[PDB]
């Protein structure tokens, strides 16, 4: 089939027509970020002469391409734990929620962490963590940070976002109330604050219920983790194909450096052994440049990832998507495998009604515009509302401020404004 | 250790700021009859923040602040000849 | 048939033929002894990073 | 210290360049590494067989040089292109992005010329001194709610005034001050409390 | 009806009348890469 693009939508454009939201939906996203891989050191030495002098001098004629190579996997290798620390331990201070989770309704057992599993990891991050899933020279290296230590990097993050909200990412942290951090959010993407204290309830029930649709998706699939598994399998697969080229002869009798040591006389043998050793040579060089691009690829992720815990935990962003889709509110980082999963918290209009709308009204032969918001008009009367929220409120002299003359204006229309 | 056996260092119950990374959470530092300590890495200060219903810190002074962020722009333009390099 | 790796007791059977069995790098995993029918496993010896 | 990143990019290019010119020490398989005693000592198809051997492993030494320089290159432009959105949010106007241009709110900041760099010296406004005070969502007057335009209520324990947020400033609480929004029962934690009418 | 008080999009907005549905701008800019 041809694909479609998406289902088409056409907008009820007029210059006399406006559509105000009369409600809003809390949202909750996730964004999944690569931050680390595996750090792996290869020998050499070992991978392409094992246990064999012979083929060691041999190697040695050729100089300096085992310390380079060596230099390079290790420099990817402090590289990772670089990115784990640029993205989880921005916070020097480790930051404890308080004991009573009062919070005046908004509930975060699940991203915070669990005190009665083993591990001090939240109940979302112990899902996340189920769904992530040698002889020749081949290395693990262990990361620098634990992943029970990355844990308490995001729960000093969780538990400052909700003690002092923006304050600790900039200085000295400052305890604010959650309703009170809830309300400067709104007043930053434009909704006032009393309208989430009249519907602070039904925020709270909302935000709740996407947390709670977080984790219920979360524990039915794994495709959502597929990145996180995505950059595994890569990594095995790479390391697969490096082990499987031992097994190639690379126009020698065997691939086997033993048997044609055995075989062979030593100068007889130093002729095959020089084919072996150019194409294992090779194939750790193609090895390693591949490994070195996915760094950087790795690397830019990361910074990334850092980036949205700076602008997106830390701070409130008004970068449209940065912070998932919606006007940002807040975000709350969770641990996973060699990643970080971002909980975006976005406010999003729901209900929608339309009206009249009038650039300026006229009323005793000067233009009136709106200190904020916009005219509405309910097709009888004349109100003013903020733009985000439908708030209709009788059109007044410290609602609107006055420019200029009524003829100026086009679209202008006459009605009146009332003086306190 | 995790990352391997250790040899010439202290293990120290007291945990530190990470001196030298050994890996896994542990960290290696000379501290004061000088010796190598081998030490889980603290990730910092544990603080509470004193979290109220009702309760604000408004701050009554600033500090003006100039930090300093040092940024690579260019490297050094180099060419090299190959015909000259391989055969002299 | 040439290799340094410590032996011990090998649970995987041998057909007859199959006098030696090798792994996905071609090194040999698991070998039978010429004298005794039984199979040993070869691990090679413990190697790491300085 | 603080320019070791920059000496870090010297180091670097410095090393992969001496690494390149030591390669040209090395055999590679061959009699020898000069090109001319292979040449004096050989007849001339064993002598090329030699060379071509030299020529193998000074190539693969180069590709090796060229494909790290790339690497290296992408890394530096990346670096150069940050940067470059420095100068443009940090230098060149004020940012509301966290962390971007230094710790703390910025203010301001000033590009400092180095060698392959740029040093910006960022000024922040960081707040110092915290003292903690009772607050309200919203004050309750003549049974209508109360909230603040600007700012936070606050108590210092027997009066409630209104201050700016990151800067302790109390004021009368005025109808200036305070939009009035519906009835006091909807909102929860106000506290009853006069707003002064100029 | 493209009546915008006074701000004119026919030259970002597609054109009918060319087979293909796309902007006399994006035409020029097809038209220039080789």
């Amino acid at each position: 089939y041809t694909m479609s693009l998406g289902a088409e939508n056409s907008v009820a454009y007029s210059n006399n027509s406006i559509a105000i939201p009369t409600n809003f939906t809390i949202s909750v996203t996730t964004e999944i970020l690569p931050v680390s891989m595996t750090k792996t050191s290869v020998d050499c030495t070992m991978y392409i002469c094992g246990d064999s002098t012979e083929c060691s001098n041999l190697l040695l004629q050729y100089g300096s391409f085992c310390t380079q190579l060596n230099r390079a996997l290790t420099g990817i290798a402090v590289e990772q734990d670089k990115n784990t620390q640029e993205v989880f331990a921005q916070v020097k201070q480790i930051y404890k929620t308080p004991p009573i989770k009062d919070f005046g309704g908004f509930n975060f057992s699940q991203i915070l962490p669990d005190p009665s599993k083993p591990s001090k990891r939240s109940p979302i991050e112990d899902l996340l963590f189920n769904k992530v899933t040698k002889f020749n020279g081949l290395t693990v290296l262990p990361p620098l940070l634990t992943d029970e230590m990355i844990a308490q990097y995001t729960s000093a993050l969780l538990a400052g976002t909700i003690t002092s909200g923006w304050t600790f990412g900039a200085g000295a942290a400052l305890q604010i109330p959650f309703p009170m951090q809830m309300a400067y959010r709104f007043n930053g993407i434009g909704v006032t604050q009393n309208v989430l204290y009249e519907n602070q309830k039904l925020i709270a029930n909302q935000f709740n219920s996407a947390i709670g649709k977080i984790q219920d998706s979360l524990s039915s699939t794994p495709s959502p983790l597929g990145k996180l598994q995505d950059v595994v399998n890569q990594n095995a697969q790479a390391l697969n194909t490096l082990v499987k080229q031992l097994s190639s002869n690379f126009g020698a009798i065997s691939s086997v450096l033993n048997d044609i040591l055995s075989r062979l006389d030593p100068p007889e043998a130093e002729v095959q052994i020089d084919r072996l050793i150019t194409g294992r040579l090779q194939s750790l060089q193609t090895y390693v440049t591949q490994q070195l691009i996915r760094a950087a690829e790795i690397r830019a992720s990361a910074n990334l990832a850092a980036t949205k815990m700076s602008e997106c935990v830390l701070g409130q962003s008004k970068r449209v998507d940065f912070c998932g889709k919606g006007y940002h509110l807040m975000s709350f980082p969770q641990s996973a495998p060699h990643g970080v999963v971002f909980l975006h918290v976005t406010y999003v209009p729901a209900q929608e009604k339309n009206f009249t709308t009038a650039p300026a009204i006229c009323h005793d032969g000067k233009a009136h515009f709106p200190r904020e918001g916009v005219f509405v008009s309910n097709g009888t009367h004349w109100f003013v509302t903020q733009r985000n929220f439908y708030e209709p409120q009788i059109i007044t002299t410290d609602n609107t401020f006055v420019s200029g003359n009524c003829d100026v204006v086009i679209g202008i229309v006459n009605n009146t404004v009332y003086d306190p | 250790t995790r990352a391997g056996c250790l040899i010439g260092a202290e293990h120290v119950n007291n945990s530190y700021e990470c001196d030298i990374p050994i890996g896994a959470g542990i960290c290696a530092s000379y501290q004061t009859s000088q010796s190598i300590i081998a030490y889980t890495m603290s990730l910092g200060a544990e603080n509470s923040v004193a979290y109220s219903n009702n309760s604000i810190a408004i701050p009554t002074n600033f500090t003006i602040s100039v930090t300093t962020e040092i940024l690579p722009v260019s490297m050094t333009k180099t060419s090299v000849d190959c015909t000259m390099y391989i055969c002299g | 048939l040439t290799g340094t790796g410590v032996l011990t007791e090998s649970n995987k059977k041998f057909l007859p033929f199959q006098q030696f069995g090798r792994d996905i790098a071609d090194t040999t995993d698991a070998v039978r002894d010429p004298q005794t029918l039984e199979i040993l496993d070869i691990t090679p010896c413990s190697f790491g990073g300085v």
